[PDB]
């Protein structure tokens, strides 16, 4: 649970594989209560992050190689942040002469966040 | 008789032109195939220039988006050396979206990869028919050596790699009898990334200079023999020669060491390097940030030593030009009568959407050259096409 | 972003019956190294989603054999050829284009 | 000296792609036939495509209602595998509206049907000349098996039928050497109906898979040997394969009997079968009503009992592509040396007025695949044409 506007915090854990291993971009992924899906950002395995424009402000996404675990962090939660919560891994690649794209083959449990008192 | 290499590389002072294709500028009227990236390679009684056709012919509607490089239509066809890739001398090899060839004396052999992009499979065609099938071990983009495989003793060689492109692969090195596969070992390179090798035998050891896609601006270089037992490394040369790189004064070098640079650690493009005693026949792109011109720089103790001493230079494609890969290959002893092998490299020149966005399509044209003893000069040996054609309007 | 509208809201379904969904987009995904990403995601009851399709037609690993896809531009189609009682849920499709992914308003399966 | 084929069928695991024509896409702007049915044949060299042209090109204004199958400008020409069907490169084998090639280690036999429909009468040219020629008896359409035929021992053999279509016809089993006829046997198979068989040799016995048109969901099977001593049945395997058919739960099968079904009396598609022991690899299209995708089924004990258990299955096109006819043919020993014949089939996707209802004209394109010990995974390796052309607009 979180109170409005404190810090949300969320970890995410990678077994069988390794982090840095396969080149794959790590992402987040939320679904507000009754809604479709919403994309959060991608963080490669050597940091090269992107973010969705509404919360570029907010976000904060990083990686921890030795843990195999990677963090989400969006300062400012509102009652509207309110949603499950998903991470999962998606394997592409654009700048080779051999491009490819392997969408979101896994997917984690999701966690249910609640911004209230 | 099976055709024998296990013979040296011949010392060679400067590269002189052999052939041209042509194949844009005749091909705004003429019917010519829209290729992508060709390659040469010969056998005892002539040269071929290999090529994967996208299935289209230029000026035709069906050209559109051509940019795609994998699809179920591309096949490898093949041309006598010199002549336009056009419709109706192009003899049929295989189908594939990335393919190699060579001739071991008897017949040509040639691999095909095709399939989807996590279940490719390989098909090694030999004389006409295919023989063998290789399918995919980590279930990503199968590739090959985009250039003629390396045949000794009966025994051909090439390389393949299956895996991420940005990011550390596995890399497997085959070896083939008569069409269908006998031996097979993987190299344990950890700290690099070996992608779209160039090879050609060396008195009896194959040697590859390759390309590097993953924090690298420097050529791996990989040898092997009959049993398959390897060596891996880097060009020790201290003038970097991938296309992404920072300016000579600048790079290091190193013979074992990755080394990366300022935004030049996720792209590269084929390449070439000959070894001459300690000295390396580098190739490379003039630019430092993109494809264009070329050049071929002897570098002394450039193999070995970190060297920057730049003996002698010489450039085929001014800095206002388009190029694209190149790669090696040689001609045999039975096509010369000399007792050793002489060294010769292809070079491509791109042109279409990649850079040229106002054309729907991409075709490129290739040139050839081969060592010569005596010195040679260079020249602006361009492809000279002149876009927008009538279909792009 | 790109808006990504989903035709049926609800799509009424049987077992034995082919079934369709479609999906259009505001900009042709059509990206300029010329492939076309969009994929198409599946979420059964009280489970995170999961990949049906990863490109305009390619079908992913392990998924079962009687799902298709085709479109070009702006205009895809995912294509079920004999529903089955395992494909109760919510399809949603996802583009791939441009810096935010976005996804598809979502069409949900009920049997009849 | 003669082509043996007195060798055993090869065991097969998958069967991998080989050649694709491309015939259509590059059609759009290349000068390429207008063809309506290909076939392949295998020669002790190299394997050619033999297609029946019908005497224009695509884009060609005489390209109108080309649905006629039957007319007096159709012939029967031949191109190495794989090239596209072009005007330049095509040899002329024969006039015909139905035709049969095969090599029989000499020089290639061909068998060119033609005349008006009531009399019509077949040419067999024997190394590019005419030696004998095969009159019609019932005096209705004469037909040969639109695919390769059948020389074991230096005899060339094939299946013709005169008579009705969806009517009990006349079959008859001929048998040459060095061009002319030398013997001729009747099939006295009264419950059915064979029009267009599929055949290839095993191990001395010549057997076809063939095509029922006349209440049959199920392939005929016609058995014979060397002074043509037949047998004939029915494929037993327990799922249907013809184009109409009821699907796999609903259906039973017989050995012997044939088997209607709702609307499936009175039409068909040609196809082909190999057996592997008792097993069969059945070929047949994906949808059950229409020419669209094709399948692979491996069928244990299919051939005998009845056998619904599928072991293994392939698809080459996905079910929203146009197929067609679909035939067999085996690469001999001198092309492989192996010490069996390695099976192959044939693919053609057709395009054009029947089901596209906007084009003037009709053509299709051949794909190629053969048979490879290691198993190989299936993709959709579809024609990728893009009508309308220049000339329906
Ligand atoms: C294939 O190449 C052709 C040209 O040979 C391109 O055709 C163009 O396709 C676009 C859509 O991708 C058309 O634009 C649309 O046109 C109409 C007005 O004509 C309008 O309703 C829409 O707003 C839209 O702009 C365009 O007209 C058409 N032709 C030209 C000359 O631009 C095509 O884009 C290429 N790519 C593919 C995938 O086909
Ligand atoms: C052959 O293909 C051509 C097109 O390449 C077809 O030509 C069309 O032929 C029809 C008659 O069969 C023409 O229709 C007639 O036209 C005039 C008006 O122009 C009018 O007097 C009649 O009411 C009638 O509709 C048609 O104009 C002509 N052209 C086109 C573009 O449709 C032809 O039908 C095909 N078949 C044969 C057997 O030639
Ligand atoms: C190949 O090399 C062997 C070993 O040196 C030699 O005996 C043989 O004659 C060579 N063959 C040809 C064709 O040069
Ligand atoms: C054909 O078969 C016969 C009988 O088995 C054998 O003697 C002969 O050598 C064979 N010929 C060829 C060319 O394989
Ligand atoms: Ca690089
Ligand atoms: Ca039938």
């Amino acid at each position: 649970l979180v109170k409005p506007s404190e810090t949300l915090s969320l970890t995410c854990s990678v077994s069988g594989e390794s982090i840095s291993s396969g080149g794959y971009y790590w992402t987040w992924i939320r679904q507000h209560p009754g809604k479709g899906l919403e994309w959060i950002g991608n963080i490669f395995d050597t940091g090269s992050t992107h973010y969705s424009p509404s919360l570029k402000t907010r976000l904060t996404i990083s990686i921890d190689t030795s843990k195999n675990q990677f963090y989400l962090r969006l300062n400012s939660a509102t009652a509207a942040d309110t949603a499950v919560y998903y991470c999962a891994r998606v394997g592409y690649s654009l700048e080779t002469d051999r491009p490819y794209y392997f969408g979101l083959d896994v997917w984690g449990q999701g966690t249910t966040v609640t911004v209230s008192s | 008789e099976f055709l024998n290499n296990t013979e040296p590389l011949c010392n060679v002072s400067g590269f002189a032109i052999v052939s041209k294709d042509n194949g844009i500028r005749i091909g705004s009227r003429g019917h010519v195939f829209v290729i992508r990236e060709p390659f040469v390679a010969c056998g005892p009684t002539e040269c071929r220039t290999f090529f994967l056709t996208q299935g289209a012919l230029l000026n035709d509607k069906h050209s559109n988006n051509t940019v795609k490089d994998r699809s179920p239509y591309r096949a490898l066809m093949s041309v006598p050396l010199g002549s336009s890739p056009n419709a109706y001398q192009a003899k049929f090899e295989s189908v594939a979206w990335s393919a190699t060839a060579c001739h071991d004396g008897k017949r040509w052999l040639a691999v095909g990869i095709s399939g989807a992009d996590d279940d490719a499979y390989a098909v090694i065609h030999y004389g006409g028919m295919p023989t063998d099938v290789v399918r995919s071990w980590r279930k990503q983009i199968l590739r090959t050596q985009e250039s003629s495989c390396v045949c000794m003793k009966g025994n051909c060689y090439w390389v393949m790699t299956d895996g991420p492109a940005n990011s550390q692969a596995s890399y497997k090195i085959f070896k083939s009898h008569k069409g269908m596969v006998t031996n097979e070992r993987e190299v344990s390179f950890q700290g690099g990334h070996i992608e779209e090798c160039s090879c050609y035998p060396n008195l009896g050891k194959v040697e590859c200079v390759c390309r590097d896609n993953w924090n690298g601006m420097n050529r791996p270089v990989l040898t092997f023999d009959e049993d398959l037992n390897y060596e891996v490394g880097y060009l020790c040369a201290g003038i970097p020669t991938d296309t992404p790189r920072v300016q000579d004064n600048s790079f290091i070098g190193s013979c074992t060491n990755a080394v990366g640079g300022s935004g030049t650690n996720n792209y590269g493009v084929k390449g070439f390097g000959f070894r001459q005693g300690n000295s390396v026949w580098a190739g490379r792109t003039v630019s430092i940030s993109s494809r264009s011109g070329f050049e071929i720089l002897l570098v002394e103790d450039g193999w070995v030593k970190t060297s920057k001493n730049v003996v002698k230079k010489v450039e085929v494609l001014n800095n206002k030009n388009w190029s694209g890969y190149s790669g090696a290959f040689t001609i045999p002893i039975t096509m010369t009568s000399k007792q050793c092998l002489v060294p010769c490299f292809w070079l491509e020149m791109i042109r279409g959407k990649p850079e040229e966005r106002t054309s729907i399509w991409t075709s490129s044209s290739s040139t050839v050259f081969c060592g010569v003893s005596s010195e040679v000069p260079g020249w602006s040996w361009d492809d000279g096409a002149i876009l927008p054609f009538d279909i792009d309007k | 972003d790109i808006v990504m509208t989903q035709s049926p809201l609800s799509l009424p379904v049987t077992p034995g019956e082919p079934a369709s969904i479609s999906c259009r987009s505001s900009q042709s995904l059509l990206h300029s190294n010329g492939y076309t990403y969009l994929d198409w995601y599946l979420q059964k009851p009280g489970q995170s989603p999961q990949l049906l399709i990863y490109l305009a037609s390619n079908r992913a690993s392990g998924v079962p054999d009687r799902f298709s896809g085709s479109g070009s531009g702006t205009y895809f189609t995912l294509k079920i050829s004999r529903v089955e009682a395992e494909d109760v849920g919510v399809y949603y499709c996802m583009q791939a284009v441009q810096t935010p992914w976005t996804f598809g308003q979502g069409t949900k399966v009920e049997i009849k």
